């Protein structure tokens, strides 16, 4: 899980 | 799979709050634009129904990123844009409800004051101002919002090590600056203005209907309910191992769609008096 | 209300002292004027939009 | 009292710097759009430059545009020229002329008297062919100005304008947009012409009408003159 | 006493026996066989966006182009209908404005209101300025109604139940047009100007005569207040809106109503009306927040002009026929054509 | 497209447009008031306390007020009262020492009647003044109130029948959830006039300021 995916920021 | 059909169900309100935000703020930009006069609250609900209608507008961006599995196809400065957009908008529509509840505020506890010193040149400043920071604040989403492609799978990320403890600090500086001064301030400042109306509207009994004090719960309960999920997701994603990746691979798209949801619901949550009628007049 | 009374009778007595015309002789009048003049009526007839002065 | 007076003229070393002002007197000031227009000492009339009312729109003629600064203080009713690096070229007399547009005014109509700088040592042409044309009293005389280009708009105007400079006077608007006779013109004074090629016709001319007639276009920036159509005997 | 009271009801019995005479045919039954105008469909060409309250009176320029309206946020703005441009904005003494005139030379502006004063407005000023020419004061009542005359001639219409004509460059009334009993409404000039109709408050419509000045004739009919009249172009008939909802057409040689203008469905008072040029369309602003075309000779209805969020207060036709001005309480006038 | 006249035209009206919304502005907060009243009825002392029409200017703690005194306009009054729809509060002047001089109590109360319940003024709230309190008070002893009103099953003192009279009055209302009425008992002439004026006139602004935010 890379930070900052699945949302917008 | 439930997790496939959860997503399914997911960009099904995506894309029907999308629409909706499209329909309502262009209505309300038509009627800020030609019907009612341009005083000090028309400047406000204009540029609150642009920063929505902007931002429901770069929507489908995300939402064609949702409709298949997270698969970006795009490249980096469709990153960039797309998700600069996305959160300067969010942070212009946050600080402009802000500065409309102070507005209201002042309005009924310095009714002279107001008469005497509320003008569209003041407003005009103060959403100027308002653009200006969101920007300043939304900057982050240019710098990071790389894009990664793994095993095959490749997926727009917030890249805080710019291909480690920098790469942590600038990520922990960043959420919670956002989160400060996103959730947190606004939402003390939207609650202490709309609760000093209500307090005042008790002591001086002004009211004599029940919609002024439903308009400000629902104002107040929705902008909480809305906007918690969202920032307190992303306030647990610094030290994300600790946590089931099932947590944020659920939680995050269902905090998304409350959000989108805030963006498309406030402007019928603020635009409601005599515009309308005057619509159903025409 | 002596004064008031003379008065009215005297501006009766003059409007009772003007000659009529027919009624069909007025409305014959009314008529050929709005025939007489319905090319020069660009509400009547809406000219294109050449000439229209408010175009967009 | 409707008077304009210039001031800040004289004698400059070349390449210098000198102010010029024109203090208005006697009409609302800040509703007229400012021109400044220059004439050489044997040659006619030529635009310099022009401030909107607001102060919101500028134009310079080409060969100032950079040297020259026209500026407007409303509140103390003055027009300002700031001129830097006065060349040769530049040696003239200026004039502060007031103009109003809104439908059917009449601009260019009062022209200051004009001050003296000496600085020691496409464009639409507008052609007065007749440079001189001798004419006695009483008798009728018509005044031909060609262009270049067509001046009558597709708004139905022709930006065509008259002007007289009565020997040792400043300019005096007779006819603007090509037709219409401004306020104080004896009616003798007559304008008419297609595109591109105008008459003015003093009818009965008699003393006073002796000068120089000058023909501006106003279609389109810079304004241009004409050389002059010079009246004697 | 009594014997004069006696004397005037015999005088009017005796006057509307005569005008039952002449009375043989209606215009209705004249008018049967023309074609009818059919459907007058006009779109907003048009609309003026400067005003900031309810517009209360406008009046074209006999050039056809230029326009005055009043309103009261306190302003006189002077519009080019063809550009949209605003020529001049007139700031007013007292904002409580009720009517507005257009000097037939274009000059001069006059404007008046519930100050009982008459402002007289000097256009073209070598100054660059509009300026107060001369107040005109001697009404005890509300300014209805101004027209010009000429340059130096207005009648005015008062709510004092007289109509005044004056001489500007005095400012004294050279004649008072004393014959009404209730507040005198509306004012229309006759094309010839040696005489006009004012409607007042009694429900009747008085002709005067400018040079001689009395009442050559009264028209009776309406059955609430007179709010707008207007000459039929020929200058033999004219046009009245009354509160009754209804417009009536009168004609001064004939002396009694020729036709009704009124339908089931309006129920509302009618606050403006306007003929045009040829005289066969009469146009009526409303209570509806709308206005209305009237095929003139058929009573018929031959359009509406709906495009208005309030009352239609002021309405005009250019003096070429080309368009119709409307302006309104919203704060909106409207160009149609 | 435009001619350089033609663009010079437009900038003109620009500006002129510039400065009707800033006269706009300027203009939209002033306070309003339209000074009603049967005949002389203390209109000129409260006048004094703050052609056909008399505007009144005046400034109480930051607040700009207009008072339009239109007692003047001896003309019907249904042809011009709209003109006022919009003002910000009507001050109604009774003069309640006349509820025995000639029955001009009861022509004061059908204006009031009149005026409250008109079409125009359906949201416009009033500050009834009730004025000459003193000769009312050392009147009220000699002559009974009965003389007004016969149906008055009350003591001829004054505490009581001013409260009568007030509440008469305020019984006129038929619009008793869209407009408020602020009664005043003034013959002090301690300041006290502009002072309710300024609180019921804040009040009145509050609640407008809710209506326009949409608030409500
Ligand atoms: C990164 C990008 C999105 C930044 C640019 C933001 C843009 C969209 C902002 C910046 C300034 C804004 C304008 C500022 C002023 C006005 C007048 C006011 O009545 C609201 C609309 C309007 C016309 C705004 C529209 C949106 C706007 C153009
Ligand atoms: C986030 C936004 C809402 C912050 C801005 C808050 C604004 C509305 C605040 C900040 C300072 C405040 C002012 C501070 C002091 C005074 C003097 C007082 O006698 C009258 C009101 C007045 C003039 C206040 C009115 C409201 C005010 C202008
Ligand atoms: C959470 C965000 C909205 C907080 C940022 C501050 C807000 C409330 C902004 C919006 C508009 C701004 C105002 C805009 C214009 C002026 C002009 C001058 O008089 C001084 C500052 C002042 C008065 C600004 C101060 C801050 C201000 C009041
Ligand atoms: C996805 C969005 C539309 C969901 C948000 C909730 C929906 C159902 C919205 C749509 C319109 C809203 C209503 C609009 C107006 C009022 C006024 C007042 O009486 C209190 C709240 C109330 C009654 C709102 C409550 C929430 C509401 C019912
Ligand atoms: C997408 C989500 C956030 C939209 C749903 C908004 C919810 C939180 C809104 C919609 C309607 C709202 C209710 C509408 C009316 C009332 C009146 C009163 O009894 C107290 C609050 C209460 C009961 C509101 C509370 C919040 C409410 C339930």
């Amino acid at each position: 899980y890379f930070p900052g995916q699945f949302a917008f920021s | 799979l439930e997790a496939r059909v959860t997503r399914i169900f997911l960009v099904v309100v995506y894309s029907i709050v999308c629409f909706l935000g499209i329909l309502g703020n262009g209505l309300v930009i038509i009627i800020a634009t030609f019907k009612m006069k341009k005083t000090v609250n028309m400047v406000w609900f204009l540029n609150l129904a642009v920063a929505d209608f902007l931002f429901n507008v770069f929507l489908p961006i995300h939402i064609t990123y949702a409709a298949m599995d997270y698969h970006w196809v795009f490249g980096t400065a469709m990153c960039k844009i797309s998700n600069f957009l996305l959160i300067h908008n969010m942070f212009t529509s946050v600080f402009l409800l802000t500065i409309i509840s102070s507005d209201r505020c002042i309005s009924v506890l310095l009714p002279v004051w107001s008469q005497n010193h509320r003008s569209v040149r003041l407003a005009y400043m103060a959403c100027m101002v308002i653009w200006v920071l969101a920007f300043f604040l939304s900057s982050p989403s240019l710098v990071f919002r790389d894009t990664a492609n793994l095993h095959g799978k490749i997926s727009c990320f917030n890249n805080f090590s710019l291909s480690d403890p920098v790469g942590y600090s600038r990520h922990m500086v960043v959420t919670v600056t956002r989160f400060l001064c996103g959730f947190l301030v606004p939402v003390l400042i939207i609650t202490a203005c709309y609760l000093t109306i209500v307090c005042k509207l008790q002591r001086n009994r002004l009211a004599k209907t029940k919609k002024p004090f439903k308009i400000i719960v629902t104002i107040i309960i929705t902008f909480f309910l809305c906007w918690c999920p969202y920032h307190t997701l992303n306030l647990l994603e610094l030290h994300h191992t600790a946590m089931p990746g099932s947590v944020f691979s659920l939680g995050l798209p269902l905090a998304t769609a409350l959000a989108i949801a805030n963006s498309c619901m406030n402007p019928i949550l603020y635009v409601f008096m005599g515009q309308d009628f005057k619509k159903f007049k025409v | 209300s002596i004064a008031q009374a003379r008065k009215l009778v005297e501006q009766l007595k003059m409007e009772a002292n003007i000659d009529r015309i027919k009624v069909s002789k007025a409305a014959a009048d009314l008529m050929a004027y709005c025939e007489a003049h319905a090319k020069e009526d660009p509400l009547l007839t809406p000219v294109p939009a050449s000439e229209n002065p408010f175009r967009e | 009292d409707v008077q304009l007076v210039e001031s800040g003229g004289g004698l400059v070393q070349p390449g210098g710097s000198r102010k010029l002002s024109c203090s208005a007197s006697g009409f609302a000031f800040s509703s007229f759009g400012m021109h400044w227009v220059r004439q050489a000492p044997e040659k006619g009339l030529e635009w310099v430059a022009y401030i909107s009312s607001g102060s919101g729109t500028i134009y310079y003629a080409d060969t100032v545009k950079g040297r020259f600064t026209i500026s407007r203080d409303d509140p103390k009713n003055t027009l300002f020229l700031q001129m830097t690096s006065l060349r040769s070229e530049d040696t003239a007399m200026y004039y502060c002329v007031r103009s109003i547009y809104y439908y059917g005014s009449s601009p260019f109509d009062f022209w200051g008297q004009g001050t003296t700088l000496t600085v020691s040592s496409s464009d639409i042409v507008m052609t007065q062919a007749t440079s001189s044309v001798p004419v006695t009293p009483g008798e009728s005389v018509s005044i031909s100005c060609r262009s270049s280009k067509s001046l009558l708009h597709s708004n139905g105007n022709t930006y065509l304008y008259w002007f007289l400079q009565r020997p040792g006077q400043s300019p005096q608007l007779l006819i603007y947009r090509m037709s219409n006779l401004a306020s104080g013109v004896p009616d003798r004074f007559s304008g008419s012409g297609s595109g591109t090629a105008f008459t003015l016709t003093i009818s009965r001319l008699e003393a006073e009408d002796v000068g120089v007639y000058y023909c501006m276009q106003h279609l389109e920036y810079p304004l241009t003159f004409g050389a002059g159509t010079k009246l004697e005997l | 006493l009594d014997q004069l009271r006696q004397e005037a009801e015999q005088l009017k019995n005796q006057i509307r026996d005569a005008r039952k005479a002449c009375a043989d045919a209606t215009l209705s039954q004249i008018t049967n066989n023309i074609d009818p105008v059919g459907r007058i469909q006009m779109r907003t060409r048009r609309t003026l966006r400067g005003h900031l309250a309810k517009i209360y009176a406008m009046h074209w320029g006999t050039d056809s182009r230029l326009l005055v309206s009043a309103s009261q946020d306190g302003k006189l703005i002077i519009w080019d209908s063809y550009t949209t441009n605003k020529v001049h904005a007139i700031p007013l003494r007292s904002s409580w404005v009720m009517t507005c005139a257009y000097a037939p030379s274009g000059n001069y502006v006059a404007c008046g209101g519930l100050d009982n004063i008459c402002s007289i407005y000097n256009l073209k000023t070598r100054e660059g300025n509009v300026r107060v020419s001369r107040e005109l004061a001697g009404h005890t009542g509300y300014l209805s109604c101004c027209r010009f005359l000429d340059d130096n001639q207005i009648v005015t219409s008062s709510g004092d139940t007289t109509c005044a004509l004056w001489d500007i460059e005095t400012g004294q009334q050279t004649t008072t047009f004393t014959g009404h009993t209730g507040d005198v409404m509306s004012l229309s000039l006759a094309p010839d100007t040696r005489l006009f109709v004012s409607g007042a408050c009694d429900a009747s419509a008085k002709l005067w005569d400018v040079r001689e000045g009395m009442c050559r004739q009264t028209f009776t009919g309406h059955e609430s207040d007179i709010n707008a009249i207007c000459f039929f172009p020929n200058g033999n008939a004219f046009a009245t809106g009354s509160d009754d909802a209804t417009c009536r057409l009168f004609d001064l040689r004939a002396d009694q109503e020729l036709m009704t203008y009124s339908h089931d469905n309006i129920i509302c008072g009618i606050t403006s009306v306007s003929f045009s040029k040829s005289g066969r369309l009469l146009l009526a602003g409303y209570d509806d927040f709308n206005c209305n075309v009237w095929d003139a000779l058929k009573a018929d209805r031959a359009g509406v002009l709906a495009g208005h969020d309030n009352r239609v207060s002021c309405l005009g036709v250019t003096d070429d026929g080309m368009a119709v001005a409307t302006g309104s309480w919203d704060s909106f006038l409207k160009i149609w054509n | 497209t435009l001619s350089a006249e033609d663009k010079a035209a437009v900038e003109r009206s620009k500006m002129i447009d510039r400065n009707l919304r800033e006269d706009g502005e300027k203009a939209a907060r002033e306070v309003k008031l339209l000074l009603l009243g049967a005949g002389e009825s203390g209109k000129s002392t409260i006048v004094k306390q703050m052609t056909g029409i008399v505007e009144t200017h005046f400034t109480f703690k930051d607040l700009h007020f207009k008072m339009f005194d239109v007692g003047a306009q001896r003309s019907e009054r249904k042809k011009w009262i709209h003109c006022f729809e919009g003002v910000t509060a009507i001050i109604f002047c009774v003069a309640l020492s006349d509820y025995d001089l000639v029955n001009r109590m009861h022509e004061s109360m059908k204006l009031f009647d009149s005026i409250c319940n008109n079409k125009w003024f359906t949201d416009t709230s009033i500050i009834l003044f009730l004025n000459k309190k003193d000769l009312f008070e050392e009147k009220i002893k000699k002559s009974p109130l009965t003389i007004c009103y016969p149906e008055y099953a009350g003591s001829n003192t004054y505490e009581e029948a001013a409260a009568y009279i007030q509440c008469q009055f305020e019984d006129l209302n038929k619009r008793k959830d869209t407009k408020e009425i602020y009664t005043h008992f003034t013959c002090s002439t301690d300041t006290k006039n502009v002072q309710f004026v300024f609180d019921a006139v804040t009040d009145v602004i509050i609640k407008n300021n809710l209506k326009d935010c949409g608030l409500f």
